[PDB]
């Protein structure tokens, strides 16, 4: 019934894995071992015979070492082994080794696995893909993932949770290469991708959380809140529910533009108890601010296409109407003048469950609010232009080349960029 | 012309349903188990008009409940007269339409639809004389919408001589659930012009306008909105679930109402306007009630009635009053408001009084206009239809169900003929 | 104060007679179609019912029309997921043989470049042989 | 013996009917079981039993069966035997090319077949007596269907029709001005002599001098069957005026179409009044020469007679109607066309006028009912024709008609035929 | 990536290896026979990377060991850790180079090279998975220059797709009199520019004028000189010997340091700078060791990086310290010398920090920068051959061995185009 099948690519996408995993075990009351003491959760987890639930989920990292923590670690007994997949060697930073060289050895074996768990879906909504734009696996295995899921499962949705470079945490001068030549050729295979820009997150940890120097593990906890969140409408029933289809629908009005900014609130910190509890309000008025995005980008030079508010806890009907039409008096926010209504609303009951020992407090609501606003241009032009600085010297390109990438492929990812750019830039015109 | 055949389809069509049926069941002296408890030979008279009587005492609601979201079934079982329904008439999909009219109407509906018709036809086939269908629907989704339409099509070709009515609730910004509402209501309007034989136009813009201004709510919810929607629905059917002379059936009520095959879109009207929480209320006298009949204030579409005229008027009186009064005041208002009645239709204006008033009220009166002003309900959609078709957003989402760009074209074009439509019926005069 | 009056009947239970006030100023009485025939009332009815019939056939043949299309919506969705999928297996195709081409070709140029090395080696051998042995 | 068959068509025909045969047990003294403690002349109404029980020489027709089913489950269930109640499932809506076209096929020849079983018990059957509305789809659709048909089966055979003219007062279909005018051009050349009752003349009647505040059908159907009874006393008495089916035909119509003479009654006083002294002749006679007391609305000052009847009842002496004649015309013109004589036939029926125990009229020692054929009466025809033409101009609800196979080309035809009758109204009274 | 193969040719290279094997087998907690004695997991955790585990608990060296002359071997074995090696592992011949390139590469150095592939190729087939080879030599003598570079392009034929790197110890008149180091190292950085995929400039020049002017050290040793290596060779390597995100492994660090595939000659620093066997009791702090790794007096080549600019660099920290701290150090100098940056590589420092500081030290840092200064080295190389090569001086001892003088003139126009590569990006500006 109803099912979304996780693929998790490469460190980013495996360690995001761990946190959001660990997080809906704890909000279903699902133990490490799969055991159990609504209903909705089988849209992620499937049963065995001796009653183990287990997630409806293929990790893959192309070394072993990120998913060998998985495999040794507390929550062994939650996947079965043949969900954890592993080669021997790593991407090196390279698209070219992710998608070709080191890719092409274990891809028919994913296939294999995702086929596997396709056949135990009665009915299959798609796929959520979590990666980084970075890393040569996050970069170059999940582009050649991808088109190979158009190939044998053709429109079958496909949404992505995709890790956007910060330099804070970059381990690789080469993140803006592999980042366009991820998003070209994804482009065409994705129905909705929501980014994660890691100094945006690395922002709201050392500003809301106080966490002076953010490791993955802070950054991850949180990143795991807001896929909880988008996620919790399908592993839940609630007062209104929305699918993977309803997002689409409501979020991507030109198939290229498909890309939502998240917005979560309340981040408060694990201390002070006085910080709370904020109000329907406050917590919808918190999504329209900068300083709670999950990218850095300016919406007030912006025009929202789409906005999608997704509430959890103790939340009203009533209280979000209020709220919503209080935004819809507000000037400062601009939507488009071809969408008459651009809101779609998802409420359910339970509230933010936090890990324990985690840097968040227990908050009686929470919101994350996906937007589809032209000023997450602003994110793809930052990327472009160090793009760029590096291209118009072809520093590096020789990596590439070396794994036989051609110079025509940057050439023509770089031009689909510009293409997007210019229609973020088209999209934000009257008629 | 005896028995009606309901349908409920999506999530809105299912919610006003469901009030319709707790709202009648209370009407006629039933209880949630299907019992009649009432003291009155006047509410089991028509009874088998919406109701089968089963095994003993029972009375079962001709009514099958659509979706293809199983959330909404449950939700329905759960409420207060829930288990009332035949179980083997809720008829669910496990894969919703996604606010799209396309998977609605053709792909995930479509799947669905075979499983629909055969309850209907159950349903059907034990009737001593079937006067056709009630479909209660929004405009604004996938289900109700791009299904809703697709069942009023399969079943006019089974049934091609019996009635088709529905209850067709309009979108509206201002209480919107999906940004593409414009487009599933314009696909569903070029159905229902052609295919239903009467349509109560059912504006969520009339309705939030009537919580906010009139009843003061500063926030309406959807349950406020369907307790106007219920009052409504219990008052445009008393003529066919009660004894009396107008309107008695389905047919009846087309003949005297439409005028013109395609001016099959009704303007309901209702008095007194009241808020679920207002309990209160002591009031409402026969010139009153009779007041609100041009008092665009009072009606469920969002249209001014003095902005056009009416071609046809069904006007019910609830309660203990003088027929004698009711004449003399539906006359003066006729008389009054001469401009606003179309001249080459004489006596174009029937009214009828039922002794048993709704619950809560002593007194009250229901409005069935057909009036050339819908045509502003019409405009406004097709406005919002146009802002969005000219910059193509968020047609991928259709064409990526094999549709093509001409049925959106083919849609707004008959939807603006039927506003033209309207005006040429206007703008007549009895030059005759 | 003239008024002409006839006795007409006189029965059981009534009485009857004429009373005339003037008589015509006008003399002389006053200043039709057959039958119908039942074939030609039936022949009237059987038109009317072949009338009822022929636009009941019309509405049936316009919504067999909309099922042909409905089924052709289902078949364009179909063939276009079909498309994507052979377009998509292609361009796959052609861009893991291109890459395998190119990168087993820089890798025979660079296995090549230090070959040509050997032989260079083997030759400067060749020399120091010239050079030693054959003098002193 | 001289036989008449009364045919009752839809709820009008029907519930008039119920008010008649009532009346007409009453007057005879016959039981509502059919049982009589026995002038012989009753038996041109009702026939005989083997079982002594005295059966209505009728049929009562509906294309739905709930009116009848209360004549089949109500006090005069006895009366009538059931094949003489004959029902349909389906109405014909209110819409005339249904009653005719569509649902009247379906029952035209049972309706036939129980009409020939009557007339088979008849030994000189002198006609029918057609009882209908002109508004409803039944009355107006079926009645035409079946008056074509009895001239048919019997050629030159009386045919005389009791119609019931629309008011909007009591109106149930905007559509009664259509289905008046297509049974009016399809019955015109089948009926010898019609009496419209306009239910806006009997409405004013019940509320002026029976003080009814609001008339049902009830109290309209009571006074209806008064002058019905009036009509038909020298048929079921041995009386001395209009004692065959032919009289009415050689004493009130002088052309074939001008058929539709005006009926006249006299006294109606309300039941429930204070004790009062009797009426005397003179005060009926002049009550007979009154617009107020008309069956149908219309201005005999604005017409010519071409003849005129005065059916007396009660306690009536030749003497006393001479006198209340010779005094009229000395006050009045009373204006006769050129060709007819100023004069009236006048007839004197002892029985005295009876009325239904607890009703609204009070029993009265004296009643007269006038017959006039005046040319006024085409002012019902005008006010008729002018509501069809401003519907018609505009084809409002004539799809309705079309959709039921009927062509356009009949409500010209229909409505062409009217002009002509209207125009020889005008003709007749010329000079 | 697991398995790096090291490789020490001629007198330099086995006294810089055998250094470097003391260094890492005490960080490692490895003792003179191999047994691990240490106290801490972190120190076993990649203890594979440059140790084999033999029968037992023991460790040891995937090192071979090369020399044309015996005595060295002796020597090795001889030292303080000399019985940690392989015994089949020293690969030794009789005759020597006699600082002769060409004896090295092509005649004595050739009948020598198949008995050391034989133990290569052993060390690389018992591999899981290997990241290449590390090889440490001088390009001023024979064996070291000549053979090491002949076995560069042997194993490359062999392993054509693992990394190459080297150790390349760069002559000086300041610590060798020997006339032609000039030509064997010019001969050798032709092979290296064309086969080594990353090269630490190692300069006897700088570790001379180091020990002299801030050690010192009137008379600077092999001893003196090689503690500066070691510390060196200990710093760049701290990455691919312990746990961490940063240049984990040979590949990737290439990929983070080479933009263009020539310009992989990398000028090494670290701070602090100390004598041999010499405490201590005054550790330096975060912005001291940031400010002394970028210093010219910390640089072990003797190159101004303030007369040039940074294509990219890695910088490693080692001890208990801040890692907030060291960030903001990191970036404070990167903002404050923008202009010794290049511009058009975005992002182009990467910092790790590693919790084990090196012995005697309780805080330390390691600079590994690719800066287009590093031309200062090659052309002093360059002017010093020119003024030989100009007059032919000692070129009979090379063609006395076969050579030919066209191969003199190809390594010194090959050597002159990668100084004028590094120019030409010195030049270039992002605009
Ligand atoms: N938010 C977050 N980002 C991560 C995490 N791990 C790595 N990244 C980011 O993702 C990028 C590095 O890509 P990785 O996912 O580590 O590399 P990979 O997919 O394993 O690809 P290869 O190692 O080159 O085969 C850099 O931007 C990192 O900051 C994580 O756990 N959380
Ligand atoms: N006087 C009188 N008029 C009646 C009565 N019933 C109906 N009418 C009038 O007759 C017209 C309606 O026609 P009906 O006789 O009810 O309809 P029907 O013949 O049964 O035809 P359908 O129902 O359309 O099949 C309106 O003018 C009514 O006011 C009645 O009992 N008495
Ligand atoms: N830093 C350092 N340099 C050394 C050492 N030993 C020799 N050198 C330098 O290395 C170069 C001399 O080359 P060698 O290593 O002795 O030559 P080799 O590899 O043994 O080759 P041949 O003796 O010619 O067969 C000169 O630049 C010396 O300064 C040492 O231990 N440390
Ligand atoms: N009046 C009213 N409108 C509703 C209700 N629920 C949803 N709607 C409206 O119906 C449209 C959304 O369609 P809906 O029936 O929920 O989608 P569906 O389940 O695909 O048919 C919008 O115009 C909503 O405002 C309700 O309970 N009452
Ligand atoms: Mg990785
Ligand atoms: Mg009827
Ligand atoms: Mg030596």
């Amino acid at each position: 019934m109803r099912e979304c099948i996780s693929i998790h690519v490469g460190q980013a996408g495996v360690q995001i894995g761990n946190a959001c995993w660990e997080l809906y075990c704890l909000e279903h009351g699902i133990q490490p071992d799969g055991q159990m003491p609504d209903d909705s959760f089988n849209t992620f987890f499937s049963e065995t015979g001796a009653g183990k639930h287990v997630p409806r989920a293929v990790f893959v990292d192309l070394e072993p070492t990120v998913i060998d923590e998985v495999r040794t670690g507390t929550y062994r007994q939650l996947f079965h082994p043949e969900q954890l997949i592993t080669g021997k060697e790593d991407a090196a930073n390279n698209y070219a080794r992710g998608h070709y060289t080191i890719g092409k050895e274990i891809i028919d074996l994913v296939l294999d696995r995702i086929r596997k768990l396709a056949d135990q879906c009665t009915g299959l909504q798609g796929f959520l893909v979590f990666h980084s734009f970075g890393g040569g696996t996050g970069s170059g295995f999940t582009s050649l993932l991808m088109e190979r899921l158009s190939v044998d499962y053709g429109k079958k949705s496909k949404l992505e949770f995709s890790i956007y470079p910060a330099p804070q945490v970059s381990t690789a001068v080469v993140e803006p290469y592999n980042s366009i030549l991820t998003t070209h050729t994804t482009l065409e295979h994705s129905d909705c991708a929501f980014m994660v820009d890691n100094e945006a997150i690395y922002d709201i940890c050392r500003r809301n959380l106080d966490i002076e120097r953010p490791t993955y593990t802070n950054l991850n906890r949180l990143i795991s809140q807001i896929v909880s969140s988008i996620t919790a409408s399908l592993r839940f029933d609630g007062a209104l529910n929305v699918d993977l289809t309803e997002f689409q629908t409501n979020l991507v009005p030109y198939p290229r533009i498909h890309f939502p900014l998240a917005t979560y609130a309340p981040v408060i910190s694990a201390e002070k108890a006085y910080h709370e509890q904020l109000s329907v309000a406050e917590i919808t008025n918190a999504c329209f601010e900068p300083a709670n995005q999950m990218v850095k980008c300016d919406p007030r030079h912006g025009k929202y296409m789409a906005c999608c508010l997704l509430y959890r806890g103790d939340v009203v009907p009533k209280d979000v109407n209020a709220a919503i039409a209080t935004i819809k008096t507000k000037r400062s926010i601009q939507f488009v003048d071809w969408c008459p209504t651009g809101f779609k609303v998802g409420i359910n009951y339970q509230p933010p469950t936090v890990v324990p020992g985690g840097d968040l407090a227990k908050v009686q609501r929470a919101v994350c609010m996906l937007s589809n606003t032209t000023a997450i241009a602003e994110a793809w032009a930052r990327l472009d232009h160090k793009f760029d600085l590096m291209y118009a010297k072809r520093a590096f390109v020789h990596w590439y080349v070396g794994e036989g990438m051609e110079e025509g492929e940057f050439s023509e990812a770089r031009e689909d960029m510009a293409a997007l750019e210019k229609d973020y830039e088209e999209v934000g015109v009257d008629s | 012309m005896r028995e009606i055949v309901h349908i409920q389809a999506g999530q809105c069509g299912n919610q006003i349903g469901a009030k319709f049926w707790e709202v009648i069941s209370d009407e006629h002296g039933i209880d949630p188990t299907g019992s009649y408890h009432g003291d009155s030979d006047l509410q089991l008279e028509r009874i088998n008009v919406y109701y089968n009587e089963a095994t003993g005492n029972k009375y079962v609601p001709r009514a099958i409940l659509v979706d293809l979201e199983p959330g909404t079934m449950d939700s329905v079982r759960s409420g207060p007269f829930g288990q009332i329904f035949r179980p083997d008439n809720f008829v669910f999909g496990q894969s919703g339409a996604g606010n799209n009219w396309a998977k609605g109407h053709y792909t995930e509906g479509a799947e669905l639809v075979d499983s629909v018709l055969d309850v209907v036809r159950k349903e059907s086939e034990s009737c001593d004389c079937l006067q056709g269908f009630q479909l209660t629907h929004s405009l604004g989704g996938g289900t109700g919408s791009g299904m809703g339409t697709l069942l009023i099509s399969k079943i006019r070709e089974e049934y091609p001589d019996r009635i088709m009515n529905t209850f067709s609730v309009m979108p509206s910004p201002k209480v919107s659930d999906t940004v593409v509402e414009p487009y599933n209501a314009t696909l569903s309007v070029h159905q229902l012009v052609e295919n239903t034989d009467e349509t109560y136009s059912i504006d969520n813009e009339a309705l939030y306008d009537i919580c906010f201004r009139t009843l003061k709510l500063t926030t309406p919810t959807y349950g406020d909105l369907n307790h106007l929607v219920s009052a409504t629905m219990s008052g445009v059917t008393t003529c066919l679930r009660f004894p009396g002379q107008l309107n008695a059936d389905l047919r009846k009520l087309a003949v005297n109402m439409v005028p013109f095959p395609r001016l099959h879109f009704f303007m309901p009207g209702f008095a007194p306007l009241t808020s679920r929480g207002s309990q209160q209320y002591r009031a409402l006298t026969v010139p009153e009630l009779t007041q609100q009949m041009f008092d665009s204030k009072n009606m469920m579409a969002a249209c001014d009635p003095r902005h056009g005229r009416y071609l046809t008027v069904a006007t019910i009186f609830r309660g203990r009053m003088s027929m004698k009064e009711v004449d003399e005041q539906m006359l003066n208002i006729q008389n009054k408001n001469s401009s606003y009645f179309v001249e080459w239709i004489p006596n174009n204006v029937k009214t009828a009084v039922c002794d048993i008033p709704p619950r809560g009220l002593k007194m009250s009166s229901t409005f069935i206009g057909n009036s050339t002003a819908i045509q502003e309900l019409f405009k406004r959609i097709s406005e919002q239809f146009t802002a969005m078709f000219r910059r193509k957003a968020f047609l991928h989402w259709y064409t990526g169900e094999g549709m093509d760009e001409m049925e959106f074209t083919e849609a707004e074009s008959n939807m603006n003929d039927l506003v033209s439509e309207y005006q040429q019926y206007q703008d007549a005069t009895a030059d005759e | 104060a003239d008024m002409e009056v006839i006795e007409l009947n006189k029965a059981t239970s009534g009485q009857s007679w004429e009373v005339i006030l003037k008589p015509p100023s006008f003399d002389g009485v006053p200043e039709r179609r057959r039958d119908p025939s039942l074939e030609e009332i039936q022949k009237k009815l059987e038109a009317a019912e072949e009338r009822r019939k022929y636009q009941e056939a019309e509405l049936l043949k316009h919504l067999a029309e909309k099922r042909e299309h409905e089924r052709e919506v289902i078949q364009k969705a179909i063939e276009e997921n079909n498309n994507f999928i052979k377009m998509a297996k292609e361009k796959l195709a052609q861009k893991m043989e291109s890459n395998k081409e190119n990168r087993e070709a820089h890798l025979a140029a660079m296995l090549e470049r230090l070959q040509e090395k050997d032989k260079h080696a083997e030759e400067v051998r060749k020399n120091k042989e010239l050079k030693e042995e054959a003098s002193r």
